[PDB]
RNA sequence: GGAGCCAGCGAGUCUAACCUUGGCCGAGAGGUCUUGGUAAUCUUGUGAAACUCCGUCGUGCUGGGGAUAGAGCAUUGUAAUUAUUGCUCUUCAACGAGGAAUUCCUAGUAAGCGCAAGUCAUCAGCUUGCGUUGAUUACGUCCCUGCCCUUUC
C-alpha cells in the first residue's frame, strides 16, 4: 500500500521529475529559458534544463495531497519575499504547468473549480512512489 | 615616487 | 589571495596523493592545504567518494565531512 | 590549450578566473541576467570559466551581443528648471521674512 | 465499536489531536508516517516516547495525529505531548493501571512536558 | 617601504540638489511655526 | 521489531539506549576536575539539545541544564543569529562529528574536558585591582563564553565554517595547547591576577 | 579644531579664540607634533619598515599613523590634514587602497604588541645609552 | 479625493506643493455633501497631496 | 482659513512664571488638595 | 465626591501601578516610561514584549494591580497615555503634547520619591472632577506634611499641564526647583471598562469636528 | 598544584564590594583547617572552589 | 536557484462596484470572463516571513551593498504629451564592524521575522494590534552613588 505520502517529498519530486524528463511527453513552453519564475526572484533558475519538470512534479504532488487547487494558491505557495512584502509567484508558469500535467493526464479540470488528480495520475504517482521506496 | 624632501602635490 | 581555479595534471595527482593521509577531509581543508577553489573542492569530493578513496560520515548541503578510506 | 588568464572582449578586459556570466557582467551594458541570457543563447555551459572558452564560443557570444534582435532576445528584455525653482523659493523666503 | 481514545497536546498556538486505537502499530501524523515529520533535526524530538517506552507497546495500536496552529517547533512539541497523552489514556482505559503507572514514571523521569502542558 | 600620499581637502565642508532639499526642510519648518 | 509504520534499525538501537543524535553515549563521559562535578550536567542523556526548558527562573537552575544545550544556546549571538536555535543544533551536531573524526575519543568527553580546562580559576576585581577566587558556576559560564567567542571570531571572515573552527577550538582547549583563544585568555587573566596577588 | 570653517588651533595664529575657550595658549602648539612626525616618519627605520607611530591627543584621542603615509612638509597643509582626520576620523590614500591615518579606541595597551617593553623620555631619569639599551633587550619583544 | 480609509482620506488638487499644505494644516474643510474635515498632514510624495 | 480644533498651547516664559507663582502661592499657606487616609 | 469605583477603596489601600509601553518600544519611550514610574511612588515598569492584552489584564488583575499605564510614541516622541483601572474601569486615554523628558537635562541629578503633595486647579466642570479623581488616586494617601515634593496638574483650556517641583521654605518665601518632566495631556476618551474591552461603554469622547470645538471648553 | 576547598558558610554584613562575596571554606585535604576567601561569582554552600594559595587570608575589598 | 513548508489579531459591496476564489491572456506588472460573501458560512487553511533540505558561489569591495541615473512595458485619473503608482533591463556608488563618549535592558524578557486595520486625539513605509523563532548574564549587596524609614538616641 504505497502512496505519495509514504515517500519523502524531495526524493519523490526528484524521481518523478526524472521520469517526466525521460518520458519526454511533457510539453515545455518556449519561454522557460527567459523567465524568472517570480517578480521577487533576482535571477532565473540555475537548472535551466530541468526546473520546469521539477515544478510540474511539485504541482502534481500538491494536487495529490489536496483534492482541489487553483493557480492562485500555487502562485502564493511558490512565492517569496522580495521592508519585503511577500510578492507572489508568476502565474503564467504555473498555468502552463497545470495545462501540461492535464495533457499528460496526470490532472484534470475540476468541478467546483481548480484541478483534480486523475485516477490515472493517481496510479502513476503511486508507481513512482513504489519505485522510489525500493 | 616621492623621495627626500619633496612635498605632496598642491592642487 | 590566489586559489587554483582549474584542475591541472600536477594538481590532479597531488590531490590523489595527500588526501588519503588526512584524518579530516572537508572543503575548507582542501582550500587551505591544496590552495584549490571551493567549487573544485566540492567537485573533487564528489569524485573522490566515487572511487572510494574517502568515506562519507555526515552529508549536509553547506557542510560535508569525509575521512580517509 | 593554455587557460586564458585574461581575455579581450568588446574592448573590455575580462578575467579568466571568473565564471562566464559574472565575467561578462563587467562589460558596460551587460548585467548578470543579460550575460546569463547571452550565454544560454550562445549554447555555452555556464559552469566553465572565461579562460576555457574556445575562439568560436567567444565569437558566437560577440554576435549574440551585437545582434540581439536577430537572435530573438526579447524586446522587453533588452534596454534651468532647478534655477527657477530656487528663485521661487527665494521669493517665498523673502516674503515670509517680510511677514515676520 | 473499535476501542479508541482521544487526547490533546498544546504548546503556544500549536494544538495536536491524537486518536489512539487498537491496531497493528500504524503511527501517522497529518496523514503521513511519523518518520517524515519536518524539520529533520527535530525528528528525534518527535520520536521521544516511542524510544522511551519501546515500540512493543505500540505493536498492537494505531495512532493518528492531526496538528494545527503555531510554528514547526511548537507543532513538534504538540505532537510529542499528544502521543504521550494518548498512550497513557489508552493504557489506563483498556490496560492494567500498573502498565500506566510505569509509563507515567518513565515519562516524568525523562521530561514532564510530555504529560503536563507547559503554558508560558 | 611603499609611500602613498594622504588625500585631503584644503578646506573641509561638513550637490546643489541636496542644498535645495536642505532649504526646503528649513522652509517647511519655518512656515509650520508661523501657521501654528 | 516489525511495525505497520516502517521504523529504521537505528531507531531500535536508540531504543536500546539514549544517545545524543543517536550517535554519542553519556555513560563513559566524566568530568576530570572534581570541583566542577556538580555544575556540569551530563548524567541525564538527551537525543537532541532543543529542550525549551525553564532555567532562568531560579539562581541555580542553570547548573541542571545539560551542557550541550548550554553550548547550543551560547552559540546563537550577535543579532543576525539570534533566535535561530535549529541552526545552532545543526552546527553542534556537525561539530561533534568533526571532533569524533579528528580524535576517536567520544566528542562529549572532548566538550567536558575543554570546558574543564578553559575555565578561569582565578580572576581580578577592582577595589586598583585585587585577586579573587572564581565560583565554579562562573568558571563554567566564562569557559563556554570564551570557547564560543573564539570559535566565532576565528571564522568571521574565513573560509572555515563555524563547525570546523569550533571543533578546532574545542580540541585545542581539551589538549590544553595555547593555540585555542580561550586558553590564551584564561592564562592572561590568571597571570594578571597573580601580578595583583 | 574649532569652527570660526574648522581650523586646527594654533598658539600664534589664534590667540583670542583659545582665550575664550579658557585653555592656556602655551599648550596650543601642534607644530611640535608636526616636526616630531616629520623627523620620525623620514627616519631610515621607517624606510626599513621597523617603526610604527601612535599619537595620543591631549583630549584623549588616539591616532594611528600608518608608516606608508607622507604627511605634508609645510605646517599649513599639515593643519588641513589634522582637521580632516579629526572630523572624518580617518584619512584615505590618493590611490584609495589603505587608510593611512585612522582614529582608534583607547587604551593604547591593546594595540601594542603582546610582548613589549615600555619606556618614557624623562629629563630627571638616569641618562642611558640608547644603543646599549636596545642591544641588551631581547629580540622577540618590542620597545 | 483619491484614496480613502474610512474617516481618513487622501486628497489631491488643493495645492501644487507641500509648501502650500504647510500653512493649511488644521484648516477647516468640508465636502459638498457637508461632511466636515481637517487638513492633517502633507504627503511627501506626490507634491500637493 | 478657519481652524477646526484648539491649537496646541506653547509654554512661553510668562506661562511658566504664572504657573510657578501659582505653586508658590498654594504652598505658602500649605493649600494642598491631597488624598487623606480614611 | 470620590467616584463609586474608588469610593470603596479611596484612601484605604495604596495604589498598585504597572507602567508599560507598546510593542517594540523605542529607546526614548522606554526612558519616558521610566520617568513615569518615578513620577508615581508605587509604579513598576514592565517590558511589553509579545504580551497580549487579554493576557496582560488577566495577569495584572490576578496580581491585584490597581491601575495600568500604557504609553504610545511616534519616532521616539511620546504621543498618548492611557490609564486603565481594575477590576472594571474606567479607562481614560490622553494625548501628550510638548513632552520634555528629564533626559534632555544635563547634570539633572536624582529625583526624590517621597509621597508627593498634589495640586489640582481650574477643574470646575463635572468631567473635571472625574479627571481629578482619576489622577489623584494614582498616588499614595496621606503625604507627609514636610514632604519636599509637589506634583501639580494645571488645567488651562482642557490642556492639563503637568509639572514636578521640589521646594524649600525660606524665611521670606518659598523657592521651587523644577525636576521634570514637562508635558501637556488632554483627555479624548473615557470608557466604562478596562482597556482590553473594546466594547466597553464610552462615558465621554472628544468631538473634534463639531463647529464649536475650536473654542469649546470641557475641563 | 591548586587546593580544593568546600564552602561551609557564606558570610554577610562583611562590607564586601559589589560583585564579590566573602565566604568560609574548609580544605578537602584537611577538614579541620578552614580559611576565609573572596569569590567573584554566584556561590553557595557545599560547592568546591579552587585555591592557588592556601596561605593568604581574605581582607575586605571596600 | 529550486524544493519542504506552518500562525493569529482583523477587514470586506445598496439604492452599489468592497474582499475577491476559479477559468483564460500577459515575461512581470496587470488585463479579461465568471463565481462566493452584508460574512464562525465566501475571499481564507489568509499554504506570512524568518525557518529547514538539496544545489551554485566562494574570502576577491566578490554572485554582500543597492545610493544615483537612463531607456522601456502598464495602472490611476484627465485632456494634458501632465503627473501618479507598479514591473523589465542597464548603471553600481559610500560602506571591510565604526573615536571621545553615551542610552536601555532580567523570561516567553533582549533580539530576529513577518501578517492585519488605519475604526473622531497622534500616525501613512509611520501608529496600533496580532502571530512565528527565542537567548547570555544576574536574580546577591548596601561597599561607591542616590532616595527613603525608625530612635511617641
Ligand atoms: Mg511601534
Ligand atoms: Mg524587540
Ligand atoms: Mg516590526
Ligand atoms: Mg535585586
Amino acid at each position: 500500500g504505497v502512496s505519495v505520502r509514504d515517500v519523502a517529498a524531495q526524493d519523490f519530486i526528484n524521481a518523478y521529475a526524472s521520469f517526466l524528463q525521460r518520458q519526454g511527453k511533457l510539453e515545455v513552453p518556449g519561454y522557460v529559458d527567459i523567465v524568472k519564475t517570480s517578480s521577487g526572484n533576482e535571477m532565473p533558475p540555475q537548472d535551466a534544463e530541468g526546473w520546469f519538470y521539477k515544478r510540474a512534479a511539485s504541482v502534481a504532488r500538491h494536487i495529490y495531497m489536496r483534492k482541489q487547487v487553483g493557480v492562485g494558491k500555487l502562485n502564493k505557495l511558490y512565492g517569496g519575499a522580495k521592508p519585503y512584502k511577500h510578492i507572489d509567484a508568476s502565474g503564467s508558469i504555473n498555468r502552463k504547468v497545470l495545462q501540461a500535467l492535464e495533457k499528460i493526464g496526470i490532472v484534470e479540470i475540476s468541478p467546483k473549480g481548480g484541478r483534480r488528480i486523475s485516477e490515472n495520475g493517481q496510479r502513476d504517482l503511486d508507481r513512482i512512489a513504489a519505485q522510489t521506496l525500493e | 615616487r616621492f623621495k627626500g624632501d619633496d612635498d605632496i602635490p598642491y592642487k | 589571495a590566489q586559489h587554483a581555479v582549474i584542475l591541472d595534471q600536477e594538481k590532479y595527482d597531488r590531490i590523489l596523493k595527500e588526501v588519503p593521509t588526512y584524518r579530516y577531509v572537508s572543503v575548507s581543508v582542501l582550500v587551505d592545504r591544496l590552495k584549490i577553489g571551493g567549487s573544485l573542492a566540492r567537485i573533487a569530493l564528489r569524485h573522490l567518494e566515487k572511487e572510494g578513496i574517502i568515506k562519507p560520515i555526515s552529508k549536509h548541503s553547506k557542510q560535508a565531512i569525509y575521512t580517509r578510506a | 590549450g593554455s587557460f586564458q588568464h585574461i581575455l579581450r572582449l568588446l574592448n573590455t578586459n575580462v578575467d579568466g578566473n571568473i565564471k562566464i556570466v559574472y565575467a561578462l557582467t563587467t562589460i558596460k551594458g551587460v548585467g548578470r541576467r543579460y550575460s546569463n541570457l547571452v550565454c544560454k543563447k550562445a549554447d555555452v555551459d555556464l559552469h566553465k570559466r572565461a579562460g576555457e572558452l574556445t575562439q568560436e564560443e567567444l565569437e558566437r557570444i560577440v554576435q549574440i551581443m551585437q545582434n540581439p534582435t536577430h537572435y530573438k532576445i526579447p524586446a522587453w528584455f533588452l534596454n534651468t528648471l532647478a534655477n527657477n525653482v530656487e528663485s521661487k523659493l527665494r521669493d517665498d523666503l523673502e516674503r515670509l521674512k517680510k511677514i515676520r | 465499536a473499535v476501542p479508541s481514545v482521544q487526547t490533546f497536546g498544546k504548546k503556544k498556538s500549536a494544538t495536536a489531536v491524537a486518536h489512539v486505537k487498537a491496531g497493528k502499530g500504524l503511527i501517522k501524523v497529518n496523514g503521513s508516517p511519523i518518520t517524515l515529520v519536518e524539520p529533520e533535526i527535530l525528528r528525534f524530538k518527535v520520536y521521544e516516547p516511542l524510544l522511551l517506552v519501546g515500540l512493543d507497546k505500540f505493536s498492537n495500536i494505531d495512532i493518528r495525529v492531526r496538528v494545527t496552529g503555531g510554528g514547526h517547533v511548537s507543532q513538534v512539541y504538540a505532537i510529542r505531548q499528544a502521543i504521550a497523552k494518548g498512550l497513557v489514556a489508552y493504557h489506563q482505559k483498556y490496560v492494567d493501571e500498573q502498565s500506566k503507572n510505569e509509563l507515567k514514571k518513565a515519562f516524568t523521569s525523562y521530561d514532564r512536558t510530555l504529560l503536563i502542558a507547559d503554558s508560558r | 617601504i611603499p609611500t602613498h600620499a594622504p588625500k585631503y581637502e584644503e578646506n573641509f565642508n561638513p550637490k546643489m540638489k541636496a542644498q535645495l532639499k536642505k532649504e526646503r526642510k528649513f522652509t517647511m519648518k519655518e512656515i509650520r511655526k508661523d501657521a501654528k | 521489531v516489525v511495525l505497520a509504520t516502517p521504523i529504521p534499525e537505528e531507531v531500535q538501537q536508540a531504543q536500546t539506549e539514549i544517545k545524543l543524535f543517536n550517535k554519542w553515549s553519556f555513560e563513559e563521559v566524566e568530568v576530570k576536575d572534581a570541583s566542577l562535578v556538580d555544575y556540569v550536567q551530563v548524567r541525564q542523556p538527551i537525543f537532541v539539545a532543543h529542550t525549551a526548558g525553564r532555567y532562568a527562573n531560579k539562581r541555580f537552575r542553570k547548573a541542571q541544564c545539560p551542557i550541550i544545550e548550554r553550548l547550543t544556546n551560547s552559540l546563537m549571538m550577535n543579532g543576525r543569529n539570534n533566535g535561530k536555535k535549529l541552526k545552532a543544533v545543526r552546527i553542534i551536531k556537525h561539530t561533534l562529528d568533526i571532533i569524533n573524526v579528528l580524535t576517536d575519543q567520544n566528542p562529549i568527553q572532548v566538550v567536558v574536558d575543554a570546558i574543564t580546562n578553559t575555565g578561569p580559576r582565578e580572576d581580578t576585581t577592582r577595589v586598583r585591582r585585587q585577586a579573587v577566587d572564581v565560583s565554579p558556576l562562573r568558571r563554567v559560564n566564562q569557559a563556554i563564553a570564551l570557547l564560543t567567542i573564539g570559535a566565532r571570531e576565528a571564522a568571521f571572515r574565513n573560509i572555515k565554517t563555524i563547525a570546523e573552527t569550533l571543533a578546532e577550538e574545542l580540541i585545542n582547549a581539551a589538549k590544553g595547547s595555547s593555540t585555542s583563544y580561550a586558553i590564551k585568555k584564561k592564562d592572561e587573566l590568571e597571570r594578571v591576577a597573580k601580578s595583583n596577588r | 579644531t574649532h569652527k570660526i570653517k574648522y581650523v586646527l588651533l594654533n598658539c600664534d595664529d589664534h590667540q583670542g579664540l583659545l582665550k575664550k575657550m579658557g585653555r592656556d595658549i602655551s599648550e596650543a602648539r601642534p607644530d611640535i607634533t608636526h616636526q616630531c612626525l616629520l623627523t620620525l616618519l623620514d627616519s631610515p627605520i621607517n624606510k626599513a619598515g621597523k617603526l610604527q607611530v601612535y599619537i595620543q591627543t591631549s583630549r584623549g584621542i588616539l591616532i594611528e599613523v600608518n608608516p606608508t603615509v607622507r604627511i605634508p612638509r609645510t605646517f599649513k597643509r599639515f593643519s588641513g590634514l589634522m582637521v580632516q582626520l579629526l572630523h572624518k576620523l580617518s584619512i584615505r590614500s590618493v590611490n584609495s587602497e589603505e587608510k593611512l591615518l585612522k582614529v582608534i579606541k583607547n587604551p593604547i595597551t591593546d594595540h601594542l604588541p603582546t610582548k613589549c617593553r615600555k619606556v618614557t623620555l624623562s629629563f630627571d631619569a638616569p641618562v642611558i645609552r640608547v644603543q646599549d639599551y636596545i642591544e641588551k633587550l631581547d629580540d622577540d619583544e618590542s620597545i | 479625493p483619491y484614496k480613502i480609509f474610512k474617516n481618513t482620506a487622501f486628497i489631491k488638487d488643493m495645492f501644487s506643493s507641500a509648501m502650500e499644505v504647510a500653512r493649511f494644516e488644521g484648516a477647516q474643510i468640508k465636502t459638498v455633501s457637508g461632511i466636515r474635515g481637517e487638513i492633517k498632514r502633507a504627503l511627501s510624495k506626490p507634491e500637493g497631496h | 482659513f478657519d481652524r477646526t480644533a484648539k491649537p496646541v498651547p506653547v509654554i512661553t516664559s510668562e506661562v511658566t512664571e504664572s504657573l510657578e507663582d501659582m505653586i508658590r502661592r498654594r504652598i505658602q499657606d500649605s493649600n494642598f488638595d491631597d488624598l487623606q487616609r480614611r | 465626591q470620590v467616584d463609586d469605583e474608588y469610593a470603596a477603596t479611596s484612601g484605604i489601600m495604596d495604589p498598585r501601578i504597572i507602567v508599560t509601553t507598546s510593542r517594540d518600544p523605542s529607546t526614548r519611550l522606554s526612558q519616558f516610561a521610566k520617568e513615569i514610574k518615578l513620577l508615581f511612588p508605587n509604579a513598576v515598569r514592565l517590558n511589553r514584549g509579545n504580551y497580549v492584552m487579554p493576557n496582560l489584564v488577566d495577569a495584572c488583575k490576578k496580581s491585584g494591580t490597581t491601575d495600568l499605564v500604557v504609553l504610545h510614541e511616534h519616532r521616539g516622541v511620546p504621543t498618548s497615555l492611557t490609564i486603565s483601572h481594575f477590576p472594571h474601569g474606567p479607562t481614560a486615554q490622553f494625548s501628550l503634547h510638548n513632552v520634555v523628558m528629564r533626559h534632555d537635562i544635563i547634570n539633572a541629578g536624582n529625583q526624590s520619591e517621597v509621597n508627593p503633595h498634589l495640586i489640582f486647579d481650574n477643574f470646575t466642570t463635572a468631567l473635571g472632577k472625574r479627571v481629578v479623581c482619576i489622577l489623584k488616586h494614582l498616588f499614595n494617601a496621606g503625604p507627609k506634611k514636610d514632604s519636599e515634593r509637589v506634583i501639580t496638574f494645571a488645567n488651562r483650556g482642557d490642556f492639563i499641564s503637568v509639572r514636578q517641583h521640589v521646594y524649600v521654605r525660606t524665611r521670606e518665601g518659598v523657592e521651587i526647583a523644577e525636576v521634570g518632566p514637562r508635558f501637556e495631556m488632554r483627555l479624548f476618551e473615557l470608557r466604562l471598562g478596562t482597556l482590553e474591552n473594546k466594547d466597553a461603554d464610552v462615558e465621554w469622547q472628544l468631538r473634534r469636528f463639531i463647529r464649536t470645538a475650536n473654542k469649546k471648553d470641557y475641563l | 598544584p591548586v587546593t580544593l576547598a568546600k564552602v561551609i558558610k557564606v558570610l554577610g554584613r562583611t562590607g564586601s564590594r559589589g560583585g564579590v562575596t566573602q565566604v568560609r571554606v574548609e580544605f578537602l585535604e584537611d577538614t579541620s583547617r578552614t580559611i576565609v576567601r573572596n569569590v567573584k561569582g554566584p556561590v553557595r554552600e557545599n560547592d568546591i572552589l579552587v585555591l592557588m594559595e592556601s596561605e593568604r587570608e581574605a581582607r575586605r575589598l571596600r
